[PDB]
């Protein structure tokens, strides 16, 4: 069991593994126009992420489980908050009151956004709720 | 070797950035707790992209030092240009210290005007909140470094250690391009997010840390280089081979297909070998010297790494790596604990291993500190390694009644997500405790130089 070995166990046996995920991508990126609902994607949900982006949501946020664990789930707040039809309306409300400022509560920052704004936010949270995400979350909390 | 004190600065402002990030942890888990703490002055989401982003910097500062250290020695000839390593060590160090400042004294949506972000959107996302000019300057440095270590190795002796450590370096340089790709699909974007962070952490770093590992080894134990380099390629191998398709394990719950939850979740167990092959790695070349060596804290540091990067890449890998564990844990503190024992344990210290190899042989003082250094150092091993035993108990604990109580009852028995914060307030209380405790440590460990 030499040194020789050893190192080609490292070389082949990992240009397998290379391929054989790329090749898996490859399948899989063609699976998501449907798992992702891509005819739902307008330029609303798409605007909507960057503000999501230029904001840093993520920052205090999850979304589908992934970002900072101080402040709750999103990928499922339509769900929690008015559902489909009343979302849109409670984001606005909810964005232009804060900060809540109740002493010695988790704050969350003022972010002076216009209601064109806040609505692709809105778009762009409710798309991504119907993502087909395996069943995550367990429940409607997040 | 001579040229191999182009490596100091870079251990150097490595370790400055290390204590920023303490610091703004220590902001952060009071926020927790302390909702309102610094607020609107420093909101958490900016202490957070601090935190972080000054431990992805520190640690490749960290990285580069090592190679600008080890690297003249076993390609057995000078730097291929240490003007090279001191232009690039001070743009990398603007560079950084800017986008820190662009964080704390600007409003992120402001930055990203300033920047111009809309041009070409990379903002915005977890270890990547830095600006698109900042990402084409780490692109720069780290083509620099690559050049410049990259040509030492070609005219030079091509040992695998050195070999290895190309690879990893050169890895982790292109992954980081897929920082620059920026999906409008949600799900295409969390995709090949995983593709920078965990073929960094899991796959490619893991190659950069084994080659650190088994050159330290090879000085401080006197073993034969045909068995550690041996023993390397063992190690690697078993990375690549559960690392590449474990990536399927934050592959779950994202948007793509359900088949990877079989492959995420089967090639996941495999993932702690590497590292359980690190602690005997470790424990036998250092157990078989043929030397006593008069730095008894390179050892400590050397077993510890090993066995800390066991353990919370590991053993807290393995414990939610699963998909119907993972189901539950997603996105918690859980997730949080495992975190910051896995980056600890690996990177921190390794990167703390070899510095304290180097260092005394940087400022020309010896192979060895005196015995008051020496006490000091293995002083703040012990404070930082058990504080962050501590910090992932206290945080696994959180994560395990928060699964309990917002996690597993169905609607309206589970409950809220800012009602179970509540409940883990001693925890998070706690856990500041052992961050200071930590930060003590590291002072402890700063202070022995
Ligand atoms: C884009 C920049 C952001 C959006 C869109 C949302 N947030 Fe936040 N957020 C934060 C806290 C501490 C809370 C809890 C408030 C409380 O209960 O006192 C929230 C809450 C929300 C909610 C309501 C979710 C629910 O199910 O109750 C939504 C819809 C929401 N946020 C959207 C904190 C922060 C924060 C900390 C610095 C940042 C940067 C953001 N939030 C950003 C966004
Ligand atoms: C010592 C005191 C520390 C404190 C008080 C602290 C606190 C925190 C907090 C509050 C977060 C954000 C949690 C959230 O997202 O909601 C965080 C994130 C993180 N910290 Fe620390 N931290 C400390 C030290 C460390 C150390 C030593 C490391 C070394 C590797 C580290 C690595 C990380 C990483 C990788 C994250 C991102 C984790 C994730 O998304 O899962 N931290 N830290
Ligand atoms: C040194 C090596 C490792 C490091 C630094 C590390 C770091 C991290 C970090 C920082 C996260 C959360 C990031 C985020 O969501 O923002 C994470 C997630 C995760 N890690 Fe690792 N990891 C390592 C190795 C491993 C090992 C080897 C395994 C499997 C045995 C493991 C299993 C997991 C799992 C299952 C998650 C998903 C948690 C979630 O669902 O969000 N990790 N890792
Ligand atoms: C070594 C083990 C490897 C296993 C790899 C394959 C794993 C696939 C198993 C399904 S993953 C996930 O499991 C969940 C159950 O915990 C399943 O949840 C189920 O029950 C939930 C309540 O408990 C409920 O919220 C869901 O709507 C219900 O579908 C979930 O669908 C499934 O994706
Ligand atoms: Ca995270
Ligand atoms: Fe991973
Ligand atoms: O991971």
């Amino acid at each position: 069991f030499t040194k020789g070995m050893a190192r080609n166990i490292y070389f082949g046996g990992s240009v397998f593994f290379i391929l054989l995920f790329l090749a898996l991508t490859y399948h899989t990126e063609k699976t998501l126009p449907e798992r992702t609902n891509e005819a739902a994607m307008s330029a609303a949900v798409v605007r909507g992420k960057l503000v999501w982006e230029q904001n840093n949501c993520v920052g205090c946020h999850t979304l589908l489980g992934e970002g900072a664990y101080f402040a709750p789930e999103l990928g499922n707040v339509v769900g929690r908050r008015g559902g489909e039809e009343g979302f849109n309306t409670f984001l606005q409300a909810w964005m232009k009151i804060q900060p809540l400022n109740v002493p010695g509560r988790r704050a969350m920052p003022q972010f002076h956004l216009s209601e064109g704004q806040v609505d692709d936010l809105a778009e762009f949270l409710k798309w991504s709720s119907k993502i087909d995400t395996n069943q995550w979350p367990p429940n409607k909390e997040g | 070797f001579a040229s191999q004190a182009v490596a100091k600065p870079y251990f150097v402002f490595a370790l400055i950035l290390f204590v920023g990030q303490i610091l703004f942890g220590l902001i952060m888990g009071l926020q927790y707790v302390v909702g309102d703490f610094l607020f609107p002055a420093i909101p958490f989401n900016v202490a957070r992209m601090v935190h972080t982003n000054l431990l992805i910097v520190w640690l490749l500062f960290g990285f580069m030092g090592a190679a600008y250290y080890l690297v003249p020695e076993e390609s057995d000839c000078e730097l291929y240009s240490p003007k090279l390593a001191w232009i690039l060590f001070w743009v990398f160090a603007a560079a950084g210290v800017l986008t820190i400042l662009g964080y704390l004294l600007v409003p992120y949506a402001g930055l990203a005007r300033l920047t111009g972000n809309e041009l070409w959107p990379t903002m915005g996302r977890e270890f990547l909140e830095q600006p698109t000019i900042s990402k084409a300057g780490i692109v720069i440095v780290a083509l620099g470094f690559l050049f410049n270590v990259g040509m030492t190795v070609l005219r030079g002796r091509k040992t695998a250690i050195s070999m290895v450590l190309m690879t990893g370096l050169i890895g982790l340089a292109l992954l980081f391009l897929f920082s620059f790709y920026n999906p409008e699909n949600l799900t295409r974007d969390k995709f090949y997010w995983w593709w920078v962070v965990h073929l960094w952490v899991e796959g490619v770093w893991e190659l950069i840390m084994g080659a650190i590992l088994a050159f330290v080894l090879v000085k401080i134990t006197g073993v034969d280089r045909e068995v550690i380099e041996k023993w390397l390629y063992v190690i690697i191998a078993m990375a690549l081979i559960s690392g590449i398709i474990g990536t399927g394990h934050h592959y779950f719950w994202i948007g793509v297909p359900g088949y990877w939850l079989w492959l995420g979740s089967v090639f996941s167990a495999l993932e702690p070998l590497p590292f359980f092959a690190m602690v005997l790695f470790a424990f036998n070349t250092i157990n078989r010297r043929r030397r006593d060596y008069p730095n008894r804290a390179v050892a400590l540091w050397a077993m510890g790494t090993t066995v800390m990067a066991f353990l919370g890449a590991g053993v807290w890998g393995f414990m939610h790596t699963l998909a119907p564990v993972n189901y539950y844990t997603h996105g918690t503190q859980l997730t949080a604990a495992h975190g910051h024992m896995a980056f600890y344990g690996a990177y921190a210290m390794i990167v703390m291993t070899i510095i304290s190899y180097a260092m005394p042989r940087l400022r020309g003082i010896g192979e060895a500190m005196d015995n008051r250094s020496q006490v000091l150092e293995m002083w703040g091993f012990w404070l930082m390694t058990v504080a962050m035993v501590f910090i992932t108990l206290f945080l696994s604990a959180a994560g395990v009644l928060q699964v309990w109580l917002q996690r597993m009852p169905a609607d309206g028995a589970a409950m809220t997500f800012m009602a179970t914060q509540d409940q883990l307030a001693i925890f998070y209380w706690l856990r500041e405790g052992a961050g200071v405790v930590f930060l003590i440590g590291l002072v402890a460990y700063l202070l022995s130089f």
